[PDB]
């Protein structure tokens, strides 16, 4: 003797998060910068240290 | 074809970056090599590409002598 409610069924997919990869141990390896003029400041001049 | 392409030119490696004259040398020498034996036209082409060098001075050394150091390995100097 009771009055069913058809049921809602869940249409939503989850959020992803910010970390873009797994782990936040993986994550942090791909964070920091590569190229080649970071490694040009530490070799300026030898004869400037010499 | 695809070696130059890759790895820096030693007018700059030497320049920008300062990593000393023997390992400037090193990556060099056997690609200026087959360029030489090429041809007469091919012949002249190498030994006027340089730049500044840094870690020698070319004022009382004399450059003629001082460069063939390091332009020749140990191919040419002995044979049996």
């Amino acid at each position: 003797k009771e009055k069913i409610p058809p049921p809602a069924f869940d249409e939503t997919f989850k959020k992803f998060t910010f970390i873009k990869m797994g782990n936040k141990l993986i994550n942090n390896v791909w964070k920091i910068p590569t190229g080649l003029d970071k490694i040009e400041q530490e070799v300026k001049k030898p004869e400037g240290v010499y | 074809k695809a070696f130059e392409e890759n790895v820096l030119p030693f007018v700059e490696l030497n320049n920008r970056f300062h990593l000393s004259t023997p390992w400037t040398f090193h990556i060099w020498r056997d690609y200026l090599d087959n360029q030489l034996n090429s041809n007469e036209n091919f012949s002249i082409d190498e030994l006027i590409e340089g730049a500044e060098f840094s870690d020698v001075d070319l004022t009382k050394i004399s450059k003629d002598l001082f460069t063939t150091f390091w332009r020749l390995s140990l191919y040419d100097i002995h044979f049996d």
